[PDB]
């Protein structure tokens, strides 16, 4: 069985990020629709250790700043490799799809919304690739 | 000569993905008359001969 890549590297630097996952909620009492008045609820939490990666292209769609008939709009997108176990959205539930919070083009902070989850069950270690896309600015995404 | 005109439309492109350029493009019909010259002519009729055939009964 592995050995090496079942313990934490000691050559490449490494950071933590914090995380919450999302849920949702109806909140209308007499509306008949299960979207009622929807509401999310958080659970912060953390990363043991992640490495955080841009885009390697420069396609049209992975450039930050896009001109759009309203107004120069904002994208940014990163790929991460993490020892810990984040979730996307299961269907005929009430979970969503985990966010974390990361640095981007701009100068802030914003979340990412985990879109793309990469495990190899037949190898035992956990090692995990993910692909991220900024939330749009201005709101908490879906 | 002028007839008529088309609808005005006003339109913005997109250059280096950067800036909208204000554009317009209309349709403007006039009328015209064109001549143009033959390439030759027929013979004109100089001498014309003509038969004529009375038919009668008494001969």
């Amino acid at each position: 069985a592995y050995s090496l890549l079942s313990s934490r590297n000691r050559l490449i630097p490494r950071v933590e990020v914090q995380c919450r996952k999302r849920e949702w909620v109806k909140t209308d009492p007499d509306s008949p629709f299960l979207n009622g008045g929807r509401e999310v609820l958080y659970t912060p939490f953390t990363a043991v250790e992640c490495t955080v990666q841009p885009m390697r292209g420069k396609a049209i769609r992975d450039q930050n700043n896009q001109l759009m008939i309203g107004g120069e709009e904002d994208y940014d997108s990163y790929t991460v490799y993490s020892e810990t176990l984040l979730f996307r959205a299961r269907e005929g539930t009430e979970h969503l799809s985990d966010q974390m919070l990361l640095p981007d083009s701009g100068g802030g902070q914003t979340w990412f919304t985990v879109m793309k989850a990469d495990m190899y069950p037949s190898s035992g270690v956990p090692r995990y690739r993910y692909y991220l896309i900024a939330v749009p600015v201005g709101t908490e995404g879906g | 000569a002028y007839s008529s005109t088309s609808n005005i439309a006003r339109m913005r492109v997109p250059l280096n993905q950067q800036m909208f350029e204000n554009r317009a493009r209309t349709i403007v019909t006039f009328n015209a008359t064109f001549v143009e010259k033959d390439l030759g002519t027929f013979e004109d009729i100089e001498h014309i001969i003509i038969g004529i055939d009375v038919d009668n009964p008494s001969g």
